[PDB]
């Protein structure tokens, strides 16, 4: 399969206006692979897809403010 | 206690031409005079408070 | 167990209530509590109306399903019409002598 | 008998139209109001580089 | 509503009747002009006898002048109309609106 | 659950009587007495700086502007964590 | 003696009196502002400053006309003087409470004046829409005491309405029925049951708001995990019923001048007017998310709120065409309320048309927030609900005050009127389809030609208003009383003289029970 | 003299009602469809007319040339 | 002799509407005085003129009522319509602060986690205190439909006594409901929950505390012998506001303790 | 862009806003129909000294007045729907863009492969090129690839904010937490215009966008030459 | 509707003079503030 | 005769096309003369004269349909006066271009139009229908 | 009732002559269309 792209393609899981949740979904469930694999000994490059997708779709800002939040321990959501 | 209803029936029918609120006695026009004061008094008090926030305050 | 101690309206009742009350245990309505039944309106049976005045204002309802009543003064004297129907209205007095 | 508009309603009519129709044309072109109409057939493109 | 035929005739009937007070005269013109014709000659003859025992002379030229109004337009209706009462109006004596000079300013 | 207890409960003040003591307060009574064989107490949540919580965009009008209206020491952390 | 009788009052004609005097000041500040609005943007460039002293402009405008002018006027005014006399009743039922519906809106307009005037006051638009309305970007009393001049106009109008449905419903003579009663009765009716509805939703909506720039609530705030967008929904579920609460008692009004004027005795089918009326009041609750379309709904409920939004034609067409059926046959009297009402007639349906074209979400992504629901609305509010409120006050100014008003000149000033609102809105057309934006101090140099006609027919009506007031004093100068009245039959507000005695009805009507 | 005849005398509004009916239905799909053609088809046509023969790279080339984009001199 | 023929009342001019209005200038104008100027002056005037316009507004209607009689059957009906139409009003206040719970929760944002109820909120039970709560409430809803028959088959004691437990009832919950707000680990500056809790469920107390003074008024107007056992409206209106305060608060139990935690 | 004295809608340069375009020619020729059919009706109804001031029955003409108005209803509305959920079939972008909304200033972010952000800001009056349009022009264009399907993210950081480009025929909102997507698709290279379309404070006439659209190539050096 | 004759007519002259003190009560006060605008905006 | 404010409780008189037969003669009061006239009219209207006749209807109404149904040159002032006051509102106008509107953006003069309209017919503004349309491309002319 | 009644008597500001209604007509409608440009005024005037 292909880590390489144009863009973060169209997800049926949200398919109208408001992709606040696409977005927010791809970002955990990218930090969520990323422990697994890097913590059981494993290939973290399976968790790629996610990091591109979010990279494509997050504002900046959310991300930068969410990492900083995953780091001070305050993410409110579940990784 | 005792129904007294009946008395009171009394003092309010009297036709002294006096309005409802007034009609009790002397303290209604007490609490009346005490009422009126505080809202205008309260209410000249509020038009000045207008008149100091609308000025920049430092 | 009942022990009573409420008063009743024909104990304490007052003031046109009471009024309204009596009357109404009497058969009367001199309040305009309740709608006045019409009779013929003909020339020789027509609607009394009674007024505590020398002139009341008739609204008649021409016909049962009308939308507009047709008003009018009743003056006391002959019997007047409506302007609409032709209906008699006729000015009689009140409980209380003018 | 003749009413206001019998005698004077001519004069209204005509004066008032009048002095309509010049205040408003000296209004709309002798003082300096910027109406900006369309370009097209009026401007000849300038290069502007 | 009826036939037109039931309609006139309930018309002339009305204005025939009598003892017809002039509360029923005016009630009867003022009640036939708010439909949308112009009254048959045999209405309008009844309503300007009814004037005659009432003894009014006015109401019958108004009426005159009201068949005229409602023509609206139809300049073609009056003239006829006061044909067809010419008989009536010379019996009774009744000046049209026109001759009294009613039609002015 | 479900209900049915016989009959009345609807017409007389003497039912509403019987209602009020035979089944109204008993109740008041249980959830009483449950209300005290669970509610001993808790011990306080572990402060963790979340930014969704403890909000402050403007200081209450009142004291230091900072604690809230009902603050308890015991079990509601300042924004900078518990007092004491 | 005046305190008494104009400070103490329990008197359904006197407190209506109040409203009216109330309301015409009202208008003239709002006419102000409109005209500070159209001053700013009648030639390219900036004359205030930016859009904070613009946008504060343009908001005390929509305040000031819609709670203070058009509400007071049409409900407590003409509601309160002509309601009772139309039912043949004594009074309204709770004439102490009636009296607190209006002594409410002085204070109301003041908090509303002082929000101005304190920091650099509320330029957040008449939505009021948070974040631009929050602590930060509006940080300050200024919209906190806008706040709470809508609380205090929310207070009186729900008073009011318990009032108007109560004395509607419960004091009409014992042989009337609900469909006996006259259409402008019917329309205040209707009104009150949905400003009772509407109202506390926004009692509701601004108290949140209120708590989020205060107690540190975070209902509208995404950081607390609230959502400015839930702000939106409550202000539109009563800001549409708002509208027609506006529009209504104009309807009612209407119908009894075309009634009128046209020597009818009764308007074309009244039962479906009665029947019209409570199906756009109760349709206006169901479809405010037509304010919402590019706020990122999903494509099904947007499609229902323009479906929904449009079946509200059909009932408001009913109305449209029984009017038209009611001039037919009439004996026309063109006095000066028939012209205020054929000009309704007329501007309203283009301005309800044009809100049919809004209604499609579709084509509302490239119109919302233009110039083009600027023209809409001031179509119907401009020359629909103001044609009605002039049309009921040279008709009805005789039975108020026992005086007429010179007809000529009457007449002048609807000509004069009805040319400057023209200019001034219609051009505005242009304008949104071209893009000009909503709230705008200043504008892209394309756009000066139908900002400056339009600015000028602003003038125009400003000579209108001034001539108006002229008109009202020359009434009262001269003195000439009522004498007769035509229709009284069918026309009960009248049987009293002009004008009608402080009470009326000592003795009630008498209607048979056939 | 000369009898006149007898002219119609009951529904003359109602008769005047039914003819201009029809003219107002007549004037105005006149205008409907006036603006159908004169100003619906047009643009149709304008459309399909323009990008019918229409080239974007010519375009955009004509449009680099003249010094407009900040993105391709 | 010879005056009103119809059976409606004409009320005295009163200037009770009048500092009524002045009232809400000055608690609304204390408000923003206390809010942004930090001081309390201005509020409490304003609360103080409010007391006291209730208070003779109030008495001037049972003035009114009880001794002059104007309360013809005409007036009652008018007085009925009133009170539901006013509940009414309250009701779609009370829904707007629902339609915001329900959207908070229903879609619970990223910022919280995106679960409900957010991460770092600890619920209280709903099975401890707030269903006491409800058996507290729903048990005087109990009794003062046993004071409402008490009154109508013209028992002094016993309309006395049952309107005596419903109070001491409401005034319990309130007490428990304060408990609660003090003992509770959220506040009100904690999020949409926070918010949502607080503003819901302090209105509703603020409604209960008002229905209990209302029937307090009651309580006293019966000891005096004002209500006869056919008319009493003003146990009727207290009666109808205080049911609607009980069945307001099985939404908010059922809404935002039970299912929104 | 807008032209001095336009009466119409801008130009369409994408294929929804054509549609758009015809859409409204349709359910303009109906405003201007029912519109001129009231206005005759009013003017036959005054006209005349005939009268019939009598009452008339209502039901009758009553369904004519009710069901006419329900067919043209549907005329307008089966368009309009079918245009509607024609916008919402973003299917397969092959680039996203997201703008975020700022007091007093866009900022976009291409971040597809790389980490690409700049600010853009209305270029004052004073500081314009002769032949530049006064409130219009921004110091930072965003440049797109012509002929391509782009998804559009708006949001904002601050106060809500409006995204259009009326002549491509969009208009999304800018909400603070809150992602909305749109779907941009030029059908021609050049400059197109737009304006912040909710209002957002002091300089809310002041914050202009401006879509650069030029062929693939150009975007790519343009995009690595952005950093 | 129909009337009695006015019991204090306003003769041309007075009406002249009405409309002439109802206009300037509203131009003059606004024309001052607008007349100093840029007055007001150079601080 | 002369009708009373107070009066209206009492019937009144009115002319109107659509109740032309009142509820009330125009004259209530007789004098001698027209009392005797009123006599007259028990006999033969054959003999009242034409003059009695319209004594006799001018008794009974005040306005003959004729007289009612008169058309008054009205419009004529309201046109005129709408007119002068339309062109009275001009004035405040030029008063305001005077001493309250600045100077207008330098965008405005021919020089900055002409480079602005070159751009616009550059980026091909509105080449459909809208601006370039109009413009030759081939002849550096407005198309004509 | 024990209030004045009829044309001219039952409104709060008095009509016996037209010159001073002229005045209070004058200062009523002029204060209130004088008000927002006033206000606008004392904002220009802060900073
Ligand atoms: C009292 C004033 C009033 C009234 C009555 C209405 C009536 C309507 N309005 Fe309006 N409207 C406003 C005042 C009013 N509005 C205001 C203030 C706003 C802006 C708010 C803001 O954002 O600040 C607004 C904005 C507004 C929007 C928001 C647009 C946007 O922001 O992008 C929409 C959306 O659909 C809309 C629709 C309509 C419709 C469908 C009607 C309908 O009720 C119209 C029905 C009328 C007719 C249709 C004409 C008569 C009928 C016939 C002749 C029958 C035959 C007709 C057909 C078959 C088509 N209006
Ligand atoms: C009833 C409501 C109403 C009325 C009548 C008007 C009337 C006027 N409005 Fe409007 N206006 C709004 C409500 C109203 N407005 C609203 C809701 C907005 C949106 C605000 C926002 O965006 O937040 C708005 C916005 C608005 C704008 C857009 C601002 C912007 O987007 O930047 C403009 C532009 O010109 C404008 C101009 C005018 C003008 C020239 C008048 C003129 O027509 C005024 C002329 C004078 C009158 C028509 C009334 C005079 C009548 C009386 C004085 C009654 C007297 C009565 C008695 C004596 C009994 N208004
Ligand atoms: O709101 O239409
Ligand atoms: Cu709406
Ligand atoms: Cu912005
Ligand atoms: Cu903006
Ligand atoms: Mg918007
Ligand atoms: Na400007
Ligand atoms: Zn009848």
């Amino acid at each position: 399969k292909i880590k390489n792209y144009q863009t973060a393609p169209f997800d049926s899981r949200f398919p109208n206006q408001n992709q606040t949740r696409n977005c927010w979904q791809n970002y955990l469930d990218f930090h969520r692979c990323e422990k697994a694999m890097t913590a059981k000994g494993g290939d973290v490059s399976v968790c790629e897809w996610y990091r591109r997708v979010y990279k494509s779709l997050c504002p900046i800002s959310w991300v930068s403010t969410w990492d900083d939040r995953r780091a001070e321990g305050t993410f409110p959501g579940k990784i | 206690f005792e129904n007294r209803v009946a008395e009171k029936q009394k003092l309010f029918q009297e036709d002294n031409g006096l309005p409802v609120h007034l009609k009790g006695g002397a303290t209604d026009n007490i609490l009346y005079r005490v009422t009126m004061t505080l809202c205008l008094g309260g209410t000249l008090y509020s038009l000045y408070c207008l008149g100091w926030a609308s000025f920049p305050h430092k | 167990a009942s022990g009573g101690g409420v008063p009743t309206d024909e104990e304490q009742a007052t003031g046109l209530e009471r009024e309204v009350m009596l009357a109404a245990r009497k058969g009367q309505d001199p309040y305009n509590i309740l709608a006045p039944k019409a009779t013929s309106g003909t020339k020789e049976d027509p609607n009394l109306v009674p007024s505590i005045t020398n002139k009341r204002i008739v609204g008649c309802i021409c016909e049962e399903d009308n939308s507009t009543v047709i008003w009018f003064w009743l003056h006391k004297g002959e019997a007047q019409r409506c302007p609409s129907c032709g209906t008699h209205y006729k000015l009689v007095p009140h409980q209380l002598a003018h | 008998a003749p009413d206001f508009h019998d005698k004077y309603g001519n004069a209204v009519l005509a004066s008032g139209a009048t002095f309509c129709v010049a205040v408003w044309v000296y209004m709309a072109t002798q003082i300096g109001i910027e109406w900006n109409p369309s370009p097209v057939g009026r401007v000849t493109p300038k290069e502007w580089r | 509503h009826e036939t037109d035929e039931e309609f006139d005739a309930r018309w002339v009937t009305y204005f025939n009747k009598p003892d017809i007070d002039a509360w029923e005269l005016r009630k009867g013109m003022n009640t036939l002009v708010g439909y949308d014709l112009v009254p048959e000659p045999k209405i309008i003859d009844a309503a300007l006898r009814a004037c005659r025992r009432l003894n009014d002379f006015a109401s019958a030229v108004r009426i005159l002048e009201v068949v005229k109004d409602k023509a609206g337009p139809h300049k073609e209706i009056y003239p006829y109309v006061i044909q067809e009462l010419r008989p009536t109006l010379n019996e009774l004596g009744i000046s049209t609106p026109e001759e009294l000079g009613l039609d002015k300013v | 659950a479900s209900a049915a207890k016989g009959d009345h409960g609807g017409t007389g003040a003497r039912t509403w009587r019987f209602l009020t003591f035979g089944l109204a307060l008993p109740s008041v009574a249980l959830c009483t007495l449950n209300s005290w064989l669970h509610s001993g107490h808790r011990e306080r949540p572990a402060f963790i700086p979340y930014h969704h919580l403890r909000i402050r965009t403007k200081p209450f009008s009142w004291g230091d502007g900072n604690h809230t209206f009902f603050h308890n020491p015991r079990v509601n952390p300042l924004p900078t964590g518990y007092e004491k | 003696m005046f305190i008494n009788r104009w400070l103490f009052s329990t008197n359904h004609k006197d407190i209506g009196t109040l409203y009216l005097l109330f309301g015409a000041w009202a208008g003239m500040v709002g006419t102000a502002l409109s005209l500070l609005i159209r001053a700013e943007l009648g030639q390219p460039g900036t004359l205030l400053g930016d859009d904070q002293i613009y946008n504060v402009v343009v908001t005390a405008h929509a305040f000031v006309m819609i709670f203070f002018m058009v509400m007071p006027i049409m409900i407590g005014g003409f509601g309160n003087w002509l309601v009772p006399l139309m039912i043949g009743a004594p009074d309204m039922a709770f004439p102490r409470m009636n009296n607190m519906s209006f002594w409410l809106l002085p204070p109301s307009f003041l908090l509303l004046l002082a929000s101005s005037m304190v920091e650099a006051g509320a330029g957040t638009g008449w939505t009021v829409y948070p974040p631009l309305a929050g602590n930060l970007a509006h940080a300050g009393a200024s919209v906190d005491l806008t706040i709470f001049s809508l609380h205090l106009a929310g207070v009186s109008s729900i008073l009011g309405a318990i009032n108007f449905i109560t004395t509607i419903i419960n004091m009409k003579p014992p042989a009337m029925s609900q469909y006996q009663t006259p259409l402008f009765v019917w329309s205040v009716m209707i009104t009150a049951v949905l400003l009772l509805l509407s109202l506390p939703v926004l009692a509701a909506g601004i108290t949140m708001l209120l708590t989020d720039r205060n107690l540190n609530t975070t209902f509208f705030d995404p950081a607390g995990g609230g959502d400015p967008i839930l702000y939106q929904h409550l202000f539109w579920f009563f800001g549409h019923p708002e509208v027609y609460i506006l529009i209504l008692p104009g309807f009612g009004m209407i119908s009894h001048i075309v009634t009128y004027y046209s020597g009818k005795k009764e308007p074309f089918g009244y039962m479906g007017m009665v029947w019209a009326m409570m199906s756009i009041g109760f349709l206006g609750f169901i479809v405010w998310a037509h304010h919402m379309f590019t706020v990122g709904m999903d494509v099904d409920t947007r499609a229902y709120f323009t479906s929904a939004t449009m079946i509200i034609a059909i009932p408001t067409g009913v109305k449209v065409f029984s009017w038209l059926a009611t001039l037919h046959g009439g004996n026309i009297k063109w006095s000066p309320a028939m012209m205020w009402a054929l000009g309704f007639i007329f501007l309203f349906t283009v301005g309800g048309l044009t809100g049919i074209v809004l209604a499609n979400s579709s084509l509302d992504i490239v119109l919302h927030d233009t110039y083009y629901v600027v023209a809409h609305f001031h179509y119907v509010l401009s020359m629909g609900a103001v044609f009605a409120i002039m049309g009921g006050f040279v008709h009805w100014f005789p039975l108020f005050s026992g005086y007429t008003l010179n007809d000529t000149w009457a007449k002048i000033h609807f000509a004069i009127m009805f040319v400057g609102v023209n200019m001034t809105f219609f051009p505005q057309h242009f304008l949104g389809l071209s893009g000009m934006p909503r709230r705008y101090s200043d504008y892209p140099d394309a756009y000066t030609m139908w900002n400056t006609i339009s600015s000028m027919g602003s003038f125009i009506s400003l000579t209108a208003v001034m001539l108006m007031v002229f008109i009202i004093w020359e009434a009262f100068a001269s003195k000439r009383e009522v004498l007769t009245v035509d229709l009284t039959t069918t026309n009960l507000e009248w049987l009293n003289g002009c004008p009608p005695p402080y009470h009326t009805f000592e003795e009630p009507t008498y209607v048979n029970l056939k | 003299s000369t009898a006149l005849a007898k002219p119609q005398m009951r529904g003359l509004l109602a008769r005047r009602l039914r003819f201009h009916i029809v003219g107002a239905f007549m004037v105005s799909l006149g205008f409907a469809t006036f603006y159908k053609f004169a100003v619906a088809e047009k643009r149709k046509k304008a459309y399909a007319d323009f990008y019918r023969n229409y080239d974007s790279m010519k375009d955009f080339e004509e449009m680099r040339k003249a010094g407009i984009f900040q993105s391709a001199k | 002799m010879t005056h009103q023929t119809h059976a409606y009342h004409m009320v005295n001019p009163s200037p009770w509407p009048l500092t009524g209005a002045l009232s809400a200038l000055l608690m609304t104008s204390g408000l923003t005085m206390w809010f942004h100027f930090n001081s309390m002056t201005l509020l409490m005037i304003g609360l103080t003129t409010n007391m006291l316009t209730m208070y003779q507004w109030w008495r001037d209607v049972i003035r009114e009522s009880t001794f002059q009689g104007h309360h013809t059957p005409a007036v009652q009906k008018g007085l009925r319509y009133g009170m539901i139409l006013f509940i009414i009003s309250e009701v779609l206040f009370f829904t707007g602060f629902f339609w915001a719970f329900y959207h908070s929760s229903l879609a619970p944002t990223p910022e919280l986690g995106g679960c409900w109820p957010p991460t770092g909120i600890h619920p209280l039970n709903p099975l401890e205190v707030p269903l006491l709560n409800t058996s507290v409430l729903l048990a005087s809803g109990v009794s003062i439909t046993w004071a409402h028959h008490s009154l109508m088959e013209g028992d002094r004691k016993h309309m006395l006594q049952a309107l005596f437990i419903t109070i001491t009832l409401g005034v319990y919950f309130t007490l428990l409901q304060a408990s609660e707000y003090y003992e509770a680990p959220f506040t009100i500056s904690d999020g949409v929950y926070g918010s949502t809790f607080f503003v819901a469920t302090g209105f509703h107390g603020l409604h209960v505390i008002i229905g209990s003074t209302f029937l307090i008024v009651c309580f006293f107007r019966q000891l005096k012998f004002h209500f006869t056992s056919n008319h009493h409206f003003g146990f009727e209106a207290g009666a109808w506001y205080w049911h609607f305060v009980d069945v307001v608060w099985l939404f908010l139990y059922v809404s935002i303790y039970w299912w929104g935690s | 862009m807008a032209y001095p004295m336009q009466l119409g809608f801008q130009d369409a340069t994408s294929p929804i806003m054509e549609e758009l375009l015809h859409f409204h020619d349709h359910t303009l020729m109906i405003v201007f129909l029912i519109s001129s059919l009231v206005l005759y009706i009013i003017s036959l109804m005054l006209t005349t000294k005939l009268t019939h001031t009598s009452t008339m029955d209502a039901q009758e003409v009553e369904t004519i007045w009710t069901i006419l108005p329900a067919i043209i209803l549907i005329l307008i509305a089966l368009p309009s729907l079918r245009i509607l959920y024609m916008m919402d079939e973003i299917n397969n972008p092959s680039l996203t863009v997201k703008t975020m909304g700022h007091q007093w200033y866009w900022s976009y972010e291409y971040t597809d492969y790389e980490d690409l952000s700049f600010d853009s800001y209305m270029i004052p009056t004073s500081e314009l090129k002769p032949g530049e349009l006064r409130l219009l022009e921004v110091d930072n264009r965003v440049v797109l690839p012509m002929e391509m399907t782009i998804r559009m993210l708006v949001s904002s950081e601050d106060v809500l904010h409006s995204w259009a480009v009326p002549s491509l025929g969009l208009k999304t909102d800018a909400i603070p937490g809150r992602l909305n997507q749109t779907t941009l698709m030029s059908s021609r290279p050049g400059l197109y215009y737009g304006q912040c379309s909710e209002i957002c404070g002091s300089n809310h006439s002041f914050m202009p966008i401006v879509l650069e659209l030029v062929p693939l190539k150009y975007f790519e050096k343009w995009s690595a030459s952005m950093l | 509707i129909t009337a009695k004759p006015a019991k204090t007519p306003t003769s041309p002259k007075e009406q002249a003079i009405g409309l002439s003190v109802t206009f300037l009560s509203f131009l003059l006060p606004a024309g001052w503030v607008l007349y100093h605008l840029d007055n007001y905006k150079k601080s | 005769s002369v009708v009373k404010s107070e009066d209206y409780a009492l019937p009144s008189y009115v002319d109107r096309r659509d109740y032309p037969l009142p509820d009330v003669a125009h004259v209530k009061n007789l004098s001698a003369s027209q009392k005797a006239l009123k006599e007259k009219e028990k006999a033969s209207w054959s003999s009242l004269s034409i003059d009695e006749k319209v004594e006799l209807y001018r008794l009974k109404f005040k306005e003959s349909f004729a007289e009612m149904n008169r058309s008054t040159n009205e419009w004529k002032t309201v046109v005129g006066a709408a007119m002068f006051f339309i062109g009275f509102t001009a004035l405040l106008l030029i008063w305001e271009k005077h001493y309250v509107y600045g100077p207008i953006p330098h965008t405005f003069e021919e020089e900055w139009v002409a480079k602005q309209t070159k751009r616009m017919l550059d980026m091909k503004v509105a080449p459909i229908q809208g601006f370039s349309a109009k413009w030759d491309y081939d002849k550096n002319e407005w198309k004509k | 009732s024990h209030y004045e009644e009829g044309p001219g008597k039952n409104i709060p500001f008095s009509v016996e002559n037209k010159w001073r209604l002229l005045a209070m007509m004058t200062l009523f409608f002029g204060s209130g269309f004088a008000a927002p440009f006033f206000i606008v005024r004392h904002q220009l005037l802060k900073k």
